[PDB]
């Protein structure tokens, strides 16, 4: 009872067997149309070979849609795909590599979609990462991608909302002025007097500019660098000029995997075509050739149907600009031994990470205090942000629990206000400080029992790199 | 000194005058200019880009009239591409195609020709009708950027204020916008839209009696068309370009202004070469940005169309003008202008409904 | 991988005989099988996808037939009811290139008969 | 579902003759063709793909042409180990079949 | 709401104001006399007439 | 010209109401002095005008009363409208009636 549409998959660069076996068990019956797969491998990946393969398959086969993959890092693949889709009025889903790098400002009549995060969702998850340690946004952008103007106007855009606690934006916009004597691009990096620097760029000019950052003194010890997906998304290789870890978001590191991605795209195309045959009772008749053009209005209806797809548990819908809505994201670190080791987790609002403290941070102090009346006041956190605006402290309180697991220095960072905290915030700028502020647990402040001391003096006698500010006579 | 310059042109004799202009520039270094046959259904023309790229020594492609895919194909390929039909502005713009260079101001022109006209006639209030397009947003941004006259320290009673409309490309909904614009106190209308939108408004001020004595119109180029100029009322003021129809005058100074860049670049070092015809991936000729740099700071092959100096975007910085006023049924040229020397008129302006 | 049929008979005229064809990868492979006329015509009987769905027949044997498959034992299951005027031979055929779609098999079975 | 009807009823030819059988469906097939041959009681043997693409192990004795919904398939130079019966397949809807013919030798 | 949010030193005070604001002048004036609201902030040229 | 929202929840039925008071008397004197033909219609919501980032984008429109001055729904605001730094960015005021805090 279901008829057929023609779906061609193209892989450039391996195991066409794992991709074949994964989908050919997906039974698209129980749907109104069923697919027709056709594998085709290629290795040239030049524009002329791409067009002369794509419209060759269009001329031979009644092709409904194309699922394109890649194993390169050339972004300009995607525009070529974005060129031909509006030329052919047929859907194309770029699912890996350079086809998955995000292209802003797509054409109005294009039907090209990508698996990947938007250019603004990466900034949103970059804010949600920095809301663990109350860091401060200082973004610089040297190159000029088409996805620049959305980035600053999305990163501002939350710093004026509520309960912020965020520092200023000493922003630096540069460009691709071909001028070596313009060394102020080396000289303006002294204006980044900040521990956290955002850098939205390309891979090659970042490989250039991190040598410049080492030349000025933006080393990996006192500063960090949070970097979006398009610079260091190539999980296999790394240039030697990156002692600059905590790179930001990528997708899940092995694309569920690549044949599961192929199966998901096949399900997307067939579900949209089944929805169109269920609602309007006719499918689009396929294109004649890349030569013949004259003898489509229903392609806009296909564009409306392709962006409201849902499968067994995965809302794989799309926005108007060709990216996913929900999708799974990971967080990567860089491994001074030159690997990429971190597998962080982010899902649709939420972030889950490791250790509750950042490793690699002498002027680092632990400081233990005590809650009382108006000297050190402990209050709860905001239910929308976690951090504290005017209170400006973690106060990482430990939980005493059952005696089979350790304590909780990941218990939620209760805000502390009051007199001694306002004194400490002046003494920090007075000499040079860094807090690790936490509360006592045994609740035995200022006591000496037979043999020993407890409480704040108990954590003084145990040599735990301490001060004891608070109410203490 | 045997280098190549590709071109795609409309008809056969344009290639004859092309090779003759290359022979004219041959008095400088010797040149190619193999060139080929503009074609319809241009993805086959996107096929035949590397029927021209087969020479490594091609360093510029010349294109005439459609926003052609050669800027996308031969822009991988950091090869500066010159053309004469960039009037539809959007593919020579801030969605940066790194390979384009104009030889003509766009349809969404530098609208200072309107802004400089106001100090001729002390106008202070502007109703600005603007279609919902990239052209409309470009004209809106340019005319709002043209408000730097407020930094002194002379007409500060009003530069230009009032409001803008939005004007979606629809046929019926013209009446409501003009009915709302009837209430305002401004009497000057600037309308910059498409020729089909001119054929859409087309009578709607006449049905509301917003023609004649009360108002003054300053329309763009695309009111002069066989369906639009038939139905514009009497007394409309329009603009008209100097050139863009005698393309030989463009192409002669084009091959001169690329030959000067060839002579300027040949005296330098590290002249790496483009690939030999469409061979594979990562074909990024490293002297391409250097070619864009040496071309973007060049003067003009002066002698035919006047000195043209390219900007950071690639505009001409050239005096674009000719004002056609509409008398009883025929357009007339009224004055001789410049970029700055708007030397007003030598005839009489027939203002609408009272002259 | 090879196909071997079993469950052959029409011992009740108008009865129901659940025949099968085992295989020795067949789990991603759909199924449709064949009876033969006295004019030897390879008329179709039923249709399953590889995943059990898409249960269909042609117009010859509609209305009487109960259909299933098991990709673990690599077998088909369908009871023959309206072959009661034929001395048919049935074989199993595993269409190439798998899927819930269909392509051209050379992967057919061995061929056994059903006689009334 | 769409149903097919092959025609007609005979492959009456001598040793090395020429016969042709037509795939004729009720609907447009877009050259969706296959071809099989078998003895009575032995089992089918594949012949033909989309562009009459023959099979390794199958000789060049079998050719064909046609389009849209109507196809012709010709057999010549036949050695009588191919005492068989030839069959056409369509798969527009799930699968499709018609009558087909049997081979006799005169 | 503009004057309090402009100042940073009064910011905590502003954080107490977001959960109790009203929509009209007469609403809060009537709500003060019903003991749901112990204090109110407004202009002198309305409050000196209302008292 | 009263609001459509005569009972300030759902329904929208505009009616002629009548107003009087301080600003009405001052408008009477200014209109007799400066030859004003005038109509008076009340405000949409009643929130005195403020600025916020609306439509989850990079656009800040002006809510309430002051937006009706910016959008051309009126040409004068005769109301107890304070003088601020944020409103005086592009809205001209006068010598201010009174002095209060």
């Amino acid at each position: 009872s279901p008829p057929s549409i023609g779906i061609a998959v193209i892989l450039v660069g391996s195991d066409e067997v794992a991709i074949k076996d994964a989908h050919e068990k997906d039974d698209f019956h129980h749907l109104s149309v069923v697919p027709r797969v056709e594998l085709v491998a290629m290795n040239e990946t030049d524009p002329k070979s791409i067009i002369t393969r794509i419209c060759d398959l269009m001329s031979d086969r009644k092709i409904q849609g194309v699922v394109f993959a890649d194993d390169t890092d050339q972004e300009a693949i995607a525009q070529i795909l974005d060129f031909i889709s509006a030329q052919t009025l047929t859907p194309i889903l770029g699912i890996h590599g350079g086809s998955s790098m995000i292209m802003a400002d797509k054409d109005e009549s294009s039907m090209f979609f990508q698996f990947g995060p938007s250019i603004e969702q990466q900034a949103s998850v970059m804010l949600n990462i920095m809301e663990e340690y109350d860091w401060y946004i200082f973004s610089i952008v040297t190159t000029y991608f088409p996805g620049y103007q959305d980035f600053v106007n999305k990163i501002r855009s939350t710093i004026e909302n509520s309960f912020v606690g965020w520092e200023l934006e000493e922003v630096l916009l540069l460009d691709m002025s071909l001028d070596d004597g313009d060394s102020k691009i080396q000289n303006q990096l002294k204006k980044l007097q900040s521990p956290i620097i955002l850098l939205y760029c390309t891979k090659e000019e970042a490989t250039y500019i991190f040598e410049v950052a080492n030349s000025v003194g933006l080393t990996g010890y006192g500063y960090t660098w949070i970097v979006p997906s398009l610079v260091a998304g190539d999980t296999d290789t790394v240039p030697s000029e990156f002692p600059t870890g905590l790179i930001s978001v990528s997708y899940d590191e092995w694309d569920y995997g690549l044949p599961a991605r192929v199966r998901d795209g096949i399900a997307i195309i067939t579900t949209a075509a089944s929805d169109m045959l269920s609602e309007h009772s006719f499918i689009p008749e396929p294109k004649s050739s890349c030569y013949n053009t004259h003898e489509i209005y229903q392609s806009n209806m296909l564009n409306r149907y392709l962006i409201n797809v849902t499968f067994e548990g995965r809302d794989l819908s799309f926005s108007e600009d060709g990216y996913q809505m929900h999708p799974k994201l990971v967080i990567i670190l860089l491994n001074k031994e030159r690997k990429w080791e971190r597998v962080g987790k982010w899902k649709d609002k939420s972030l889950q990470m490791k250790y509750y403290v950042w490793p690699r941070m002498d002027d680092h102090l632990s400081i233990v205090t005590l809650e009382e009346a108006p000297f050190v006041i402990v209050e709860s956190v905001d239910p929308l942000s976690g951090t504290c605006m005017r209170n400006t402290v973690p106060c990482q309180k430990r939980i005493i629990s059952e005696n089979k697991t350790d304590e909780e220095p990941g218990y939620i960072k209760k805000c502390c206000k009051g007199f001694c905290i306002d004194i400490l915030k002046k003494i920090s700028k007075s000499v040079k400080f860094t807090y690790d502020l936490y509360l006592v647990t045994n609740g035995k402040h200022g006591k000496k029992i037979n043999g020993t001391w407890n409480g704040m003096i108990g954590e003084v006698v145990m040599k735990r790199a301490y001060m004891a500010v608070g109410s203490l006579t | 000194k045997i280098v190549n310059i590709g071109a795609v042109l409309s008809t056969r004799k344009h290639e004859q005058m092309f090779r003759e202009a290359v022979n004219q520039a041959n008095k400088r270094i010797q040149l190619q200019a193999t060139s080929v046959t503009h074609k319809p259904n241009a993805i086959q023309m996107a096929l035949s880009v590397c029927e021209d790229l087969i020479s490594s020594q091609v360093y510029a492609i010349l294109v005439s009239h459609t926003p052609t895919p050669v800027s996308y194909t031969a822009g991988f390929y950091r090869i500066p591409v010159l053309g004469l039909t960039t009037r539809m502005s959007i593919y020579s713009d801030k969605s940066i195609h790194l390979s384009f260079l104009r030889t003509v101001p766009p349809y969404s022109h530098q609208s200072s020709v309107w802004f400089e006209m106001m100090r001729v006639y002390n106008w202070n209030h502007i109703i600005l009708l603007v279609s919902d397009d990239h052209e409309g947003r470009a004209a809106q941004k340019r005319l709002e950027t043209l408000l730097e006259e407020r930094e002194s320290k002379d007409n500060k009673r009003g530069p230009k204020a009032e409001k803008v409309l939005q004007f979606d490309p629809g046929t019926k909904n013209v009446t409501a916008l003009l009915m709302e614009a009837r209430e305002l106190e401004a009497r000057v209308i600037i309308l910059s839209a498409s020729e089909d939108d001119a054929a859409t408004v087309y009578r709607a001020a006449a049905m509301l009696d917003m023609t004649g004595s009360g108002y003054v119109w300053l329309v763009g180029e695309r009111e002069i068309s066989g369906n639009a100029l038939r139905y514009a009322p009497d007394g409309i003021i329009g603009l008209q370009l100097i050139n863009g129809k005698n393309e030989s005058a463009h192409i002669s100074d084009a091959v001169g202004v690329v030959a000067q860049a060839v002579h300027e670049l040949l005296e330098k070092e590290n002249i790496t070469d483009p690939p030999r015809g469409c061979v594979g991936n990562t074909n990024i000729w490293k002297t391409g940005p250097l070619f864009k740099r040496v071309l973007m700071s060049s003067k003009y092959a002066d002698g035919v169309t006047g000195r043209v100096e390219f900007n950071e975007d690639g505009d001409r910085k050239f005096a674009q003008y000719s004002i056609m006023n509409l008398q009883n049924r025929k357009l007339v040229q009224v004055g001789i202008y410049n970029g700055t020397h708007v030397i007003p008129n030598d005839r009489k302006i027939i203002w609408p409904g009272g002259e | 991988v090879k196909l071997q049929e079993s469950g052959g008979g029409l011992v009740q005229p108008g009865g129901s005989l659940k025949l099968s064809c085992a295989a020795s990868t067949f789990s991603s492979y759909t199924m449709s099988w064949v009876r033969q006329t006295p004019e030897k015509r390879l008329e179709w009987v039923a249709y399953i996808s590889n995943g059990g769905g898409g249960t269909y027949y042609p117009d010859t044997v509609k209305g009487r037939f109960t259909i299933s498959r098991d990709n673990a034992k690599n077998t088909l299951y369908l009871q023959m009811n309206s072959l009661k005027e034929d001395t048919a031979m049935y074989y199993c055929a595993r269409p190439s290139r798998g899927g819930s779609s269909y392509w051209y098999f050379d992967v057919w079975g061995a061929g056994t008969t059903v006689t009334v | 579902d769409i149903q097919m009807t092959q025609s007609p009823s005979s492959l009456s030819a001598s040793l090395g003759g020429k016969v042709t059988i037509t795939c004729k469906a009720s609907q447009d097939i877009n050259k969706y063709i296959a071809w099989y041959q078998h003895k009575p009681g032995k089992g089918p043997r594949l012949l033909i793909h989309y562009t009459s693409s023959l099979q390794p192990g199958i000789p060049s004795r079998f050719s064909g042409s046609g389009s849209g919904r109507d196809y012709s398939f010709s057999i010549s130079n036949l050695e009588p180990e191919d005492i068989a019966t030839y069959y056409c397949l369509q798969y527009d809807n799930l699968y499709t079949f018609g009558g087909g013919t049997k081979l006799e030798i005169k | 709401d503009i004057y309090f949010r402009r100042q940073v030193e009064l910011s905590t005070m502003y954080r107490h104001m977001e959960k109790h604001n009203y929509e009209s002048a007469a609403e809060a004036i009537q709500a003060v006399r019903d003991n749901k609201l112990h204090a109110f902030i407004w202009d002198s040229a309305v409050l000196e007439f209302e008292a | 010209t009263g609001p459509n929202d005569t009972s300030p929840g759902s329904p929208r039925h505009t009616v002629p109401q009548c107003c009087y008071g301080f600003c009405i008397d001052l408008l009477i004197k200014l209109a007799r002095t400066m030859q004003f033909t005038y109509e008076v219609h009340l405000v949409a919501d009643g929130k005195f005008g403020t600025q916020e980032r609306v439509q989850n984008s990079n656009k800040k429109e002006w809510n309430g009363m002051m937006g009706e001055l910016l959008s051309g729904q009126a040409d004068m605001i005769v109301a107890p409208l304070t003088i601020n730094n944020e409103r005086a960015q592009y809205i001209e005021f006068s010598k201010p009636f009174k002095y209060q805090g």
